[PDB]
DNA sequence: GGGATTACTCCCTAGTCTCCAGGCACGTGTCAGATATATACATCCTGT
DNA sequence: ACAGGATGTATATATCTGACACGTGCCTGGAGACTAGGGAGTAATCCC
């Protein structure tokens, strides 16, 4: 059951390493049924967790951010990463892993924003799962390109 | 305030007892409460009369039972006998 | 003359609902004048109602009572 | 006392105390009997759910899970009694019975 | 173009299923105070009143029209003439 | 206020003549055939006060109802930017090959006014750093064999379930994970007899029974 | 035969104080529906 | 008749509003126990 994807096998060594390094990450993905089977995934190899989609109501939304961020143990993230575009704010969280290449760098850049903020203490790093051969190294490669136009114009 | 009555909550349990998967709109809710209405008046009415046509002055399931007989056609005014008569005998025994 | 307010192609409409296929020339005017009739005497017994209740404003209930003792209950207004 | 509704006791859904109270109250006899109020009262909820069924009935026909006037109007003209009973009674906003004379159908 | 007929059994269709109003509202407000006003003097009208007397008036209206239409057909006739409905409100009892 | 406010409120605001019109993210105002863009036009405003996120995707017809729209003279210049459209499209032949130089003078006559910069480099020297790690992965046995079953998909249907973004999105998909195309739930061994069928669910509610109801269709009558 | 009337014992309902809860008046919430975004391909209509 | 650019479709998300729905304070009419006047039940009997 769910393991049976290199993403997975991947996320789940780096997951075991950053319990080891003791920092609560995030996720962010396009399509949340994926985070529905990765709360499963978690729930089963016991790690305590949020879940924080466009479908919890607003108060749900900002009340269970702030008991994120007032909790130094709730280990993992789960956000959409388009509706991760609000006025959140995620100091406490100090890495962050995108499961998902999708074509604006501004999303992914903007939630890494949130991510890194301006009260952010320390290093966050940002790991972007690439497959090889398919169709997400595309969009990595039309992403790249677009983001290399805009910052060269509004440079 | 001035509360009025209705029978709204009657008409909705009944609603809930033979389709509890339905709804129900305020322009029929009306119309149910005001059907209700008019065949209270009616049955009321005629055992009124009834009474009055045997010189008596009181009206007891009797006069109800005929009235329902005059006014509600075949097998219509069968079930409604049968169900009056349940319930008066149920509420006889259960005191 | 508000009795011409009621249009040729709402008394084709209403004959349309009473399921009519085609309607004569003559049918329209008979129509108002039916129709004049009809809401002369009801709402003459609507206004009795009313002024028997000292009222100046007539209410549906009026309407209602009206109707009913012309043999024409209505219901979902109240009664 | 440990009081309760004489509703509960007939069985029934409809308020028997309040029949009683509109038959003592609404100028129909001097006395009126202790059965009067709940066969009335049987009476009338069963005349409503007969007409609730067929009415739930037309309902689900059009695919609509809140029955409106046209669903009253299409159950009580199709039932004959029903109709019986209604016949002087006019439906708001409950329109007419689709029905086309043969006649009128094309040749 | 269709056949003449095809276009009137379309409507018939159409508006046997349809339940809300046929005449407009205004007009028949306009006419239900021109003939109000020579029983009382500066009426004043609830809209549940007017719109209770146009749905008796269209009921009636449609409710007459079948009638007719069967006095028309019993004549052979697919076309409604003024004498199928003063037969009609003959028979009924209303000339 | 607010978007689908104004665009519910229009024909009130119309009549409401005004000064200063702010729109504070203009990335919900990020393109043309725009009905909430369309209604932000028709508006008697002295002064539209343009912020979004930032300039995005370089399509740069969001360039255009960013320029025109904010201010006349450029007005109706995107279509000149049309011909600079041609440009846009040599703009993926220039992030192939940038040794161009057409309107990017032209630009910097132009952002000169028009738009105002305060960068990274003000505001991270307060932070401190954000590394990106690249990490790869691959396709399992199942994996793969559903990918190049979709390539057969792609083979079968340029010559079921076939959407063009079933194709690119199960494409992601199967990268992401292959159980959301769908699987089997926990299953069982074959079973012989006769059991008692449920009839329905809406009957017993809470307080049922289960009943033993096992028996073989193999009967031996006696 | 059976409807009218009469003599007469009596059960049944009006009447009344107490009182308590079901139901009215009016309050906060929940999906349904609409409208977006975005990514390609698919397709249709028109002109060339 | 074929090519090109418009509109259309598809899969997946998102925000934001509408017309429903449910939930609660609280009055007044129903229920309970009771007496006793009396309409009604019922056997008897004239006689249409």
């Amino acid at each position: 059951f769910v393991t049976d994807s290199g993403k997975l096998a991947k996320l789940d060594e780096l997951l075991r390493e950053l319990k080891e390094g003791g920092h609560r990450v995030l996720l962010y993905f396009q399509m949340t049924r994926m985070i529905d089977l990765m709360e499963e995934y978690l729930t089963y190899r016991n790690y305590k967790y949020c879940r924080l989609d466009g479908s919890t109501k607003l108060e749900d939304r900002r009340d269970t951010v702030a008991d994120f961020q007032t909790r130094p143990e709730i280990f993992i993230f789960l956000l959409s990463t388009r509706a991760g575009g609000l006025g959140i704010n995620l100091t406490t969280a100090d890495t962050v892993i995108f499961y998902d290449s999708d074509w604006n760098p501004t999303i992914d850049s903007q939630a890494m924003d949130r991510a890194h903020r301006l009260g952010q203490t320390k290093q966050v790093t940002v790991y972007r799962l690439i497959t090889r051969g398919t169709i997400e190294e595309r969009i990595r490669k039309r992403a790249l390109q677009k983001e290399e136009v805009q910052r060269v114009v509004i440079t | 305030r001035s509360r009025k009555e209705s029978y709204s909550v009657y008409v909705y349990k009944v609603l809930k007892q033979v389709h509890p998967d339905t709804g129900i709109s305020s322009k029929a809710m009306g119309i149910m409460n005001s059907f209700v209405n008019d065949i209270f008046e009616r049955i009321a009415g005629e055992a009124s009369r009834l009474a009055h046509y045997n010189k008596r002055s009181t009206i007891t399931s009797r006069e109800i039972q005929t009235a329902v007989r005059l006014l509600l056609p075949g097998e219509l005014a069968k079930h409604a006998v049968s169900e009056g008569t349940k319930a008066v005998t149920k509420y006889t025994s259960s005191k | 003359d508000n009795i011409q307010g009621i249009t040729k192609p709402a008394i084709r409409r209403l004959a349309r609902r009473g399921g009519v296929k085609r309607i004569s020339g003559l049918i329209y005017e008979e129509t108002r004048g039916v129709l004049k009739v009809f809401l002369e005497n009801v709402i003459r017994d609507a206004v009795t109602y009313t002024e028997h209740a000292k009222r100046k404003t007539v209410t549906a209930m009026d309407v209602v009572y009206a109707l009913k003792r012309q043999g024409r209950t209505l219901y979902g207004f109240g009664g | 006392a440990k009081a309760k509704t004489r509703s509960s006791r007939a069985g029934l859904q409809f308020p028997v105390g309040r029949v009683h109270r509109l038959l003592r109250k609404g100028n129909y006899a001097e006395r009126v009997g202790a059965g009067a109020p709940v066969y009335l009262a049987a009476v009338l909820e069963y005349l409503t759910a007969e007409i609730l069924e067929l009415a739930g009935n037309a309902a689900r026909d059009n695919k609509k899970t809140r029955i409106i006037p046209r669903h009253l109007q299409l159950a009580i003209r199709n039932d004959e009694e029903l109709n019986k009973l209604l016949g002087k009674v006019t439906i708001a906003q409950g329109g007419v019975l689709p029905n086309i004379q043969a006649v009128l159908l094309p040749k | 173009r269709y056949r003449p007929g095809t276009v009137a059994l379309r409507e018939i269709r159409r508006y046997q299923k349809s339940t809300e109003l046929l005449i407009r509202k205004l007009p028949f407000q306009r006419l239900v105070r021109e003939i109000a006003q020579d029983f009382k003097t500066d009426l004043r009208f609830q809209s549940s009143a007017v719109m209770a007397l146009q749905e008796a008036s269209e009921a009636y209206l449609v409710g007459l029209f079948e009638d007719t239409n069967l006095c028309a057909i019993h004549a052979k006739r697919v076309t409604i003439m003024p004498k199928d409905i003063q037969l009609a409100r003959r028979i009924r009892g209303e000339r | 206020t607010s978007y689908q406010l104004v665009v519910s409120d229009v024909a009130y605001f119309q009549k409401m003549k005004w000064q200063y019109m702010i729109l504070d993210e203009a990335q919900a105002i990020k393109s043309s055939q725009s009905s909430r863009w369309k209604c932000l036009l028709g508006f008697h405003c002295r002064n539209r006060l343009l912020l979004t996120g930032t300039p995005i995707q370089n399509n740069m017809q969001e360039l255009w109802a960013l320029l025109h729209f904010i201010m006349p003279s450029l007005f109706d210049s995107h279509d000149e930017f049309s011909e600079w459209f041609s440009k846009d499209i040599e703009s993926h032949a220039q992030s192939n090959t940038k040794l161009n130089e057409d309107q990017l003078k032209r630009l910097h006559m132009i952002l000169k006014p028009f738009m105002l910069r305060r960068v990274k480099k003000h505001v991270q020297k307060e932070l401190g750093d954000k590394i990106e790690i690249d990490v790869f992965c691959e396709l399992s046995y199942r994996q793969r064999a559903m990918y190049q079953s979709l390539r057969n998909q792609i083979s079968i249907m340029d010559l079921d379930s076939a959407t063009l973004m079933n194709l690119v999105m199960q494409f992601r998909k199967v990268c992401n994970h292959p159980d959301l195309f769908e699987r089997a739930d926990t299953s069982s061994p074959f079973f012989c007899g006769h059991f008692a069928e449920t009839g329905s669910f809406l009957r017993e509610g809470t307080n049922v029974a289960l009943g033993y109801s096992t028996r073989s269709l193999v009967e031996y009558r006696l």
